[PDB]
């Protein structure tokens, strides 16, 4: 109940490049290696808890499907942790099947603008840069966390010439831009994504130069909201945990997005519902 | 042998360009159909390596051309389902014959499946605009005419000028019709109500890749918001999405559009001359297949009823 | 030559809240004050002078200051007569537009509704002042601000406007198309107000403006007279790296353009302008 925390604080110390669902996904799988009738109240208990320490969409999203994946299947519990532990397997190889999705949609001598910092676009470029693609890329230092910086310091190993562009400057550098690559950190369920500060800009504006907007999320942060406008994301998800607003997502609307390099295939915004609705 | 000349003779006019898409697909299906039956095969396995690699070598043969690439993909999801059900299996060779013939009637009727809809999507005193000459929009034209009666504007597609024998075509069934020099689209799109065009490939996120003035076209029709009807069936349905390492543009010689008598200029001018244009999905209005009339963004779900994820890439 | 420089800085040490253009002309006035070869050493003041600063409204307040006195020569030629009532032509030019953000205010703020929530961008002295003329009115309103990277201006803003007594929030730089639709209008202040009826103001403007377009919210320009530059942009290349550049690699442009379909109305000095006046209104400017 409190060893749960700091073990999904350790999963994120021994490896960062695993994502916040997946190491929620892990912690939870091991407390369920510890009467399993009604153990949906146990997890959800534990989503909850996990939730508390981590306000991001993934890891209330990724261990909801957890929470459903297992049961799915409705002793019992054996089949349970045998399916979860196939669950984690399919979702180690998810970043690479959306590289090879998504390397394929870059031209060579691009020019991509990208948002602060994610493990999926930086596998996209490299995956098309092993490609032989030749390209350059745009990335904002996102405020207030500056990991635009920590991207382009994480690219600039892949011998590309990356730009730390201004947050402020996404209207400026757009039109030397040939196509937009972002990482979402939740998609809701009308095709339309929620993801770091400033992502929502990126995409108004881009859609009025009709840039491509691409978006690369994985198959675990398909989640079950609907927002209508930035009021109905929750304060769950916008706030981490001279007067300050300070949000840290912001929802864009599906008609900004061009298309999603989700695990499970390359999807329009609208084949993105369906795939929630299989889901249930 | 009989068949594998025909496979070359099938591949080298597929490269030259030596017919209609409809025809195509039949031929594709014939092809097919010969190809599992005359090869020897144990299982299905190494039948659907073999439907792989000859559909590669035609895919390759001419790129641009996805009808063919289309029925084999539907050929390889017949007989990876013909044989889930089944599951070396002996009329396993009969059935996905069964199936193709179930294909080949699915075609031959995909036309008229076309056309029957053309009544819900013409009226009377309306005025139509089309662009290339494209059989299925030319039914689809000749069966609301019997009912009602129209206007229709055949805008020529300006290197091969094949609007003209459309609008010949049209005007032969009594369609009073309009022919334009493809330069006057933008001018006459405030009078057109409908825009009903064909294709040569519907991709896979609803946009489609079309005779070269199509996209101009589009604009103008979302420009006035007019909406644009993409009459096209199922064989035209490809899986490939508008990626850039993919090459869907097809160019042919520049003497279609700056003739060889121009002379020295022609040393330093580069003339290029592309036939196909893509049009991105969300200028596109609705879809008349053989088998309704969905939108655009419905069109990823006909890909997973019709092609195998595993069958996109060959 | 040199003391030029030292004097311009001096009006901005005295006089922080008086525009960087005004600061040009008053010390290019000075040096008026020190035949055809007097235009030539005020064009070299104008080089000078928008050497060390860089500003659209520099070399454009200036720019107008060469104009307006050069006005008055095509009606009389003289030698030290054409001095003198050069000076008094450069007073009264230079008086009026002392009262400039006093008729701004006095347009723009009967613009504001009551219990409105403005959005604006860095630090502008003529939106601070039609806030303040809006609330000398009792109106009450709320205002959002970007704090608007690299310098922070916009803080400088909320603090320069927190002793108004108004609902001010520092919101952050990329958070504009979050907060767009708590907006009812956008007023932002240029640095310039190109041919076309479009501004150039500080780097971030322009995706303030796009987000508003995509919204329909108004996008309100509050700029002055003298900042009607003779540019024509097309783009963001098309701003000259005079203006944008004041001085993992970083890029920072200092201003970007902002196209004029995107601009509701200018509240100039010279009344109320629909974006396409202004164009006028330079022509008119330069004959
Ligand atoms: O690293 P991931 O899992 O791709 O997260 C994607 C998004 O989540 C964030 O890292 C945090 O919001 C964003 O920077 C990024 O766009
Ligand atoms: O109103 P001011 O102080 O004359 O300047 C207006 C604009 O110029 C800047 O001060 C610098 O570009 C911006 O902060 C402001 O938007």
């Amino acid at each position: 109940d409190k060893e749960l925390i700091e073990y999904f604080k350790s999963q994120m110390k021994e490896d960062p490049d695993m994502a916040s669902a997946v190491a929620a996904i892990r912690t939870l799988l091991e407390f369920l290696k510890r009467t399993i009738q009604g153990l949906r109240a146990n997890l959800t208990s534990a989503i909850e808890t996990l939730c508390g320490v981590d306000s991001s969409v993934a890891v209330s999203s990724g261990g909801e499907l957890f929470l459903r994946f297992i049961s799915l299947a409705s002793k019992c519990k054996k089949i349970m942790i045998e399916r979860g532990e196939l669950f984690l397997r399919r979702i180690s190889l998810s970043r690479n099947k959306i590289a090879d999705l998504c390397h394929t949609f870059i031209k060579d001598g691009a020019t991509i603008l990208t948002h602060a910092y994610s493990r999926v676009v930086l596998r996209v470029l490299e995956a098309a840069v092993a490609a032989k693609k030749r390209f350059s890329v745009y990335v904002t230092e996102s405020q207030p966390d500056l990991s635009g910086k920590k991207m382009a310091k994480a690219l600039c190993h892949l011998n590309v010439p990356v730009t730390v562009v201004l947050d402020a400057a996404v209207g400026y550098i757009m039109e030397k831009a040939d196509l937009v690559i972002v990482g979402a950190e939740g998609v809701v369920e009308n095709g339309g994504i929620i993801n770091k500060i400033g992502t929502n800009q990126m995409a108004v504006c881009a859609k009025a130069q009709n840039k491509p907007f691409y978006v690369v999320a994985e198959s675990f942060k398909f989640v079950r909201l609907f927002p209508l406008n930035q009021q109905d994301v929750p304060d769950k998800f916008k706030y981490k945990a001279l007067k300050e607003e300070h949000p840290w997502v912001d929802y864009t609307a599906p008609s900004l997005i061009t298309l999603l390099f989700t695990d499970l295939g390359v999807l329009t915004p609208s084949a993105v519902s369906d795939e929630l609705i299989k889901l249930y | 042998s009989e068949l594998s000349e025909r496979i070359e003779s099938f591949v080298e006019t597929l490269k030259r360009g030596g017919r209609s898409s409809e025809e195509m697909a039949r031929e594709t299906l014939g092809l097919l159909r010969q190809i599992i039956t005359d090869h020897r095969w144990s299982n299905a396995g190494e039948l659907m390596e073999l439907i792989r690699r000859e559909g590669r070598r035609m895919t390759a043969a001419q790129p641009s051309e996805t009808t063919v690439g289309n029925m084999v993909r539907r050929v390889l999801k017949i007989i990876r389902e013909e044989y889930g059900r089944l599951h070396h299996y002996a009329q396993l060779q009969s059935n996905i014959i069964e199936a193709i013939n179930e294909l080949l009637v699915e075609l031959e009727g995909t036309m008229e499946n076309i056309a029957a809809q053309a009544l819900e999507h013409i009226h009377s005193n309306e005025v139509i605009m089309t662009i290339g000459f494209s059989r299925t929009v030319e039914a689809f034209l000749k069966e609301a005419a019997r009912k009602r009666k129209f206007h229709v504007i055949v805008a020529e597609c300006a290197p091969f000028c094949q609007g003209h024998e459309m609008a010949v075509n049209l005007s032969k069934a009594g369609i009073e019709t309009t022919v334009m020099t493809d330069a006057a689209i933008f001018a006459v799109m405030s009078r057109v109500n409908k825009v009903i065009i064909g294709t040569k490939t519907i991709l896979a996120n609803g946009a489609l890749r079309a005779v070269t003035g199509t996209h101009t076209l589009a604009l103008a029709a979302k420009h006035h918001s007019t909406p644009l009807i993409v009459c096209a069936p199922m064989f035209k349905l490809s899986p490939q999405f508008p990626n850039e390492e993919d090459s869907f543009h097809k160019f042919v010689a520049p003497e279609e559009v700056l003739p060889f008598t121009e002379g020295d200029i022609l040393e330093k001018v580069s003339v290029h001359c592309p036939v196909f244009d893509y049009v991105p999905p969300e200028l596109i209005t609705l879809f008349i297949s053989n088998i309704g009339g969905n939108a655009p963004s419905y069109i990823y779900r006909l890909m997973s009823e019709l092609y195998h994820p595993d069958d996109h890439v060959l």
